């Protein structure tokens, strides 16, 4: 199942949360190419998952639970009922 | 940027495209050699042809880069692999002719059968049948018949093919800037650009002759002993001063002589270290044998395999419904998918073979961090050596004594000690002059030192002088029993087993130095001692990025092969051989012949 591709050629690191979509023919100093030109190949390739392979070559889905902090009011945050006892509240 | 970095960039493109293609190629080979079907033989080499065109394609695309401008040894050794022109560098007629000659030899060596001269119904191929008649049968005429007919049916057809093969292949090797195809073997041992760890090609012939000159007396005494015990086995058939006929040597040629041990045993009234019957009587299957071998690999500090091994590998022979080849082979399919194909029976030979191929996979798992063509041995001679290490350590009486076999109140006295010594010694001693002689023979024939009209004459004279082996019936040049040998007809070297045999006991003494063993080498079990496995891991993961001289010096401290550790393994047994060869002639004579007497 080669249909999850990894981007592996770009000039430099990605920025905080940078989502690189653009597929450009890549040469290691710019220089507009078109394959199969010399040092001019693709920035994308296939993972190569077969279930027959090793453990780290099995497909894992990753969610990144990204924290951005308090740029608006409370969005996600997070105590059973007690009876016949002097209890404290904070209801809805 | 600089040419070094786009050499890295292009080479990484090569490996990252190459990995899925080699994975599909090795899957094609696995699904062929685990179930032989016509779809498997068509699809086996189709993913191989797709791969072989890809490699010469990228070989043409990588040579344009400068070789002598790259500073990094690690990626210049990548360039040495891709700028290896290969065997496609000829006229396109002769390249396919050389490939067709190799395939024709590969076909008629394996499809060939012997037939009874009066009955054209009793016809028998090599495995099984002829490897079972040549090993343990006692009939003189039947061993001689199988021996000579295996040479008389196919070697006569294998002679013109090898006759054309030597000229075509040495023409290829000269086109690749080598002396001959033996020099193409030695160029794999050649390493360049390291300043001190390098290797010249004539050093292989030099150093093999170096160690062979002192194998000669050890092999001389053991050959005299097994000649005397074959005189005990075969009356009026072997002269006491002479050589040994090649139909009495356990195998078809004279390579392995461990099959003589049942008739060349020192001490016939002692419990044998061979625990095959103990493995059967303690009720093991294939799974328990591989689990016990895995337990020893955990004991020497080495991890388990991937889940794909215990998931997908053929650990048991399926039989008639799913036919499969039964050579024990360590399959390295790429993408970390590591398997062992072996029609596993309950045998200490199969137990040590489980250790052997699991050590091969262990070698593979150590170089699992390397890039693609670097994912191999440092040389071709440390792969089989690392495989043989765990078999040599896992054959000791201390090992099988606490495996669960070989009851643990067992005496380590000199009787069964020299018994196990001589049992391993028939192997180690019989394999050296055959390998010396066979590689010297092929260096002679490939270089041109034997004329082509004297291959079989000089062949058996080298068997009589070097190996000390006569032919029982004469051989003209119509035969070619070297072409009727396995490792010659299929375009392979054989000196890796010579180097294996030396560096095996080198590594064994170095690991038992790490194991802090005190006596001679044979009592040494490296189980529970992780220093031995760690000292093996000090060389196990470098590969071809550094020379095999460097990986050899990291463990035993040398840049060259040496005759000392094998002789130190055999030295109390050598005193025993000196104790035994007083009543037989010490040597062999080339003038004897069971056809000329």
């Amino acid at each position: 199942n080669y249909n999850y591709k990894y981007r592996y050629l770009r000039h430099g690191k990605l920025r905080p949360f940078e989502r690189d979509i653009s597929n450009v023919p890549f040469s290691p100093d710019g220089k507009p190419c078109t394959p199969p030109a010399l040092n001019c190949y693709w920035p994308l390739n296939d993972y190569g998952f077969y279930t027959t392979t090793g453990i780290g070559y099995q497909p894992y889905r990753v969610v990144v639970l990204s924290f951005e902090l308090l740029n608006a009011p409370a969005t996600v945050c997070g105590t059973d009922l007690i009876k016949n006892q002097c209890v404290n509240f904070n209801f809805n | 940027s600089t040419i070094e970095e786009q050499a890295k960039t292009f080479l990484d493109k090569f490996n990252h495209e190459a990995e899925d293609l080699f994975y599909q190629s090795s899957l094609a080979s696995w699904n062929y050699n685990t179930n032989i079907t016509e779809e498997n033989v068509q699809n086996m080499n189709n993913a191989g042809d797709k791969w072989s065109a890809f490699l010469k394609e990228q070989s043409t695309l990588a040579q344009m880069y400068p070789l002598q401008e790259i500073q990094n040894l690690t990626v210049k050794l990548q360039l040495q692999a891709l700028q290896q022109n290969g065997s496609s560098v000829l006229s396109e007629d002769k390249s396919k002719r050389l490939n067709t000659i190799l395939n024709t030899m590969s076909t008629i060596y394996s499809t060939g059968k012997v037939c009874n001269p009066d009955n054209p119904q009793e016809c028998l191929l090599l495995e099984p049948g002829l490897n079972e008649i040549m090993a343990n049968s006692l009939d003189y005429n039947e061993r001689l018949w199988a021996w000579e007919s295996w040479r008389s049916e196919v070697g006569k057809q294998l002679r013109p093919l090898y006759e054309e093969y030597v000229v075509l292949k040495n023409e290829m090797a000269r086109a690749n800037h080598y002396e001959d195809y033996g020099d193409y073997w030695r160029g794999d041992y050649e390493v360049n650009g390291v300043d001190g760890y390098d290797y010249s090609r004539g050093q292989l012939i030099e150093d093999v002759e170096h160690t062979f000159e002192e194998i000669k007396p050890l092999y001389e005494h053991l050959h005299a002993y097994v000649r005397a015990k074959l005189m005990n086995a075969y009356p009026s058939y072997i002269s006491p001063i002479g050589c040994l006929p090649a139909h009495l040597l356990g195998d078809m040629w004279g390579r392995f002589w461990t099959n003589l041990y049942s008739l060349t045993v020192p001490f016939g009234q002692k419990p044998n270290i061979d625990v095959t019957d103990a493995m059967v009587d303690q009720a093991w299957d294939a799974q328990r044998i591989f689990k016990e071998a895995e337990k020893f690999f955990v004991s020497v500090g080495l991890p388990n395999m991937t889940q794909g091994f215990w998931e997908n590998s053929m650990l048991t022979d399926p039989g008639n419904v799913q036919k499969a080849v039964c050579h024990p082979t360590a399959w390295d399919l790429g993408k970390g998918d590591f398997r062992i194909l072996m029609c596993t029976k309950v045998t200490m030979d199969d137990f040590l073979t489980a250790h052997h191929e699991m050590g091969h996979i262990q070698y593979d798992m150590a170089y699992a961090a390397q890039p693609f063509l670097l994912r191999n041995g440092a040389n071709e001679g440390f792969h089989e050596a690392v495989g043989e290490i765990m078999s040599l350590s896992a054959a000791t009486p201390k090992h099988l004594k606490s495996i669960g076999l070989l009851s643990p109140d067992f005496q380590e006295d000199n009787e069964t000690e020299i018994n196990f010594l001589l049992k391993q010694a028939l192997t180690i001693v019989g394999t050296l002059p055959f390998t010396y002689m066979l590689e010297k023979w092929r260096w002679m024939v490939f270089k041109g030192e034997i004329p082509k009209d004297q291959w079989m004459k000089k062949w058996w004279e080298m068997k009589r002088e070097i190996v000390g082996v006569v032919e029982p019936v004469p051989h003209d040049e119509t035969y070619c029993d070297p072409a009727s040998l396995f490792h010659v007809s299929n375009d392979y070297s054989f000196i890796r087993y010579y180097t294996r045999t030396l560096y095996q006991f080198q590594f064994q003494e170095a690991l038992c130095q790490a194991a802090k063993h005190e006596g001679p080498l044979h009592k040494c079990d490296i189980s529970n001692s992780t220093e031995a496995g760690q000292k093996l891991f000090n060389m196990l993961r470098l590969g071809k990025s550094e020379p095999w001289t460097l990986a050899l010096e990291n463990v035993v401290g040398a840049k060259n092969m040496n005759v000392r550790p094998l002789l130190n393994y055999f030295e109390p047994l050598f005193t025993w051989l000196k104790d035994q060869n007083k009543n037989s002639f010490v040597g062999w004579s080339t003038d004897w012949s069971p056809y000329a007497d």
